[PDB]
């Protein structure tokens, strides 16, 4: 997260951190045994970090859970990056209490001008590195369809949204993929890919969760 | 176009398509 600040510590209950040896993608909590991640994040072994705050130090509210399962949307496209959504099965369920909880599927698709919180724990710098430490969190609104794809021509899909600022100067970045976008207490996007981070005229790319609510209901149903 | 996962690398590629291994060993955009 470029631009951001540092969320409060356990304040995004339904973050999560998947881990093989260290970080490399977020999630969010959609139910005791289940998260909800990015296509592109797959790995055929995941550990999910719950309750994490500083992901170096254990500070005592964490929760590792390995992955039972691990289904990726079946028409996601690697190149194009369409249906950029995975499941993961936990081996058991969360613990849930007031560091460790849910986040509701949209009943409906979020507006353009809708504002948002977006999370994660990866770069906060356009240009150059620096992974930090502690979760980060941004405001951000959705943009309206016309805007995102002016600013990714050809690029777009009916299953993608952008979120973001076209000034620049405030997005979501590398190691922030898989993470949530959450409008009105909605998960809405997952954080999934852009030109650069925090570029002028070129948004954050989101995978449009409401177009998967009754995939994902099907998917649980079968497991 | 380059996903926002985390991948440490040393060549290109390490990387998915879009990304390229940079000045820092991270994928990213060129
Ligand atoms: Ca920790």
């Amino acid at each position: 997260i470029v631009g951001g600040y540092t969320c409060a510590a356990n304040s995004i209950p339904y973050q999560v951190s998947l881990n093989s040896g260290s970080h490399f993608c977020g999630g969010s909590l959609i139910n005791s045994q289940w998260v909800v991640s990015a296509a592109h994040c797959y790995k055929s072994r995941i550990q999910v970090r719950l309750g994490e705050h500083n992901i170096d130090v254990l500070e005592g509210n964490e929760q590792f859970i390995n992955a039972a399962k691990i289904i990726t949307h079946p028409n996601f496209n690697g190149n194009t990056l369409d249906n950029d959504i995975m499941l993961i099965k936990l081996s058991s369920p969360a613990t849930l209490n007031s560091r460790v909880a849910t986040v509701s599927l949209p009943r409906s698709c979020a507006a353009a001008g809708t504002e948002c919180l977006i999370s994660g724990w990866g770069n906060t710098k356009s240009s150059g590195s620096s992974y930090p430490s502690l979760l980060q969190c941004l405001k951000a609104p959705v943009l309206s369809d016309s805007s995102c794809k002016s600013s990714y021509p050809g690029q777009i899909t009916g299953n993608m949204i952008c979120v973001g600022f076209l000034e620049g100067g405030k997005d979501s970045c590398q190691g922030d993929s898989g993470g949530p976008v959450v409008c009105n207490g909605q998960l809405q996007g997952i954080v999934s890919w852009g030109y650069g981070c925090a570029q002028k005229n070129k948004p954050g790319v989101y995978t449009k969760v409401c177009n998967y609510v009754n995939w994902i209901q099907q998917t649980i149903a079968a497991n | 176009g380059c996903p926002r996962i985390l991948i440490r690398c040393k060549q290109d590629s390490d990387c998915l398509a879009g990304c390229v291994c940079t000045n820092n060993k991270f994928c990213g955009s060129p």
